[PDB]
């Protein structure tokens, strides 16, 4: 509700650059031995739009 | 479900 994205990690990212759901960021995947990138398409405009702008308008 | 990346929530994306 402010901030342009989200962190759909497993325990830590790296990358930070979206919308509300369409950012893309990384997965250090909590039970894992390796880091995976997160999917950065999901549009959510409306989230997003409604996110930083929807409080701030 | 998905081995690797996982997302936040549903995810709205229109």
């Amino acid at each position: 509700g402010s901030q342009v994205f989200e962190y759909a990690e497993v325990d830590e990212i790296v990358e930070k650059r979206g919308k509300g759901k369409d950012v893309e960021y990384l997965v250090r995947w909590k039970d894992g031995g390796d880091c995976e990138w997160v999917k950065g398409v999901h549009v959510a405009e409306d989230v997003a739009k409604d996110y930083e702008d929807g409080l701030e308008y | 479900a998905p081995p690797g990346t996982a997302r936040r929530k549903r995810k709205a994306d229109s």
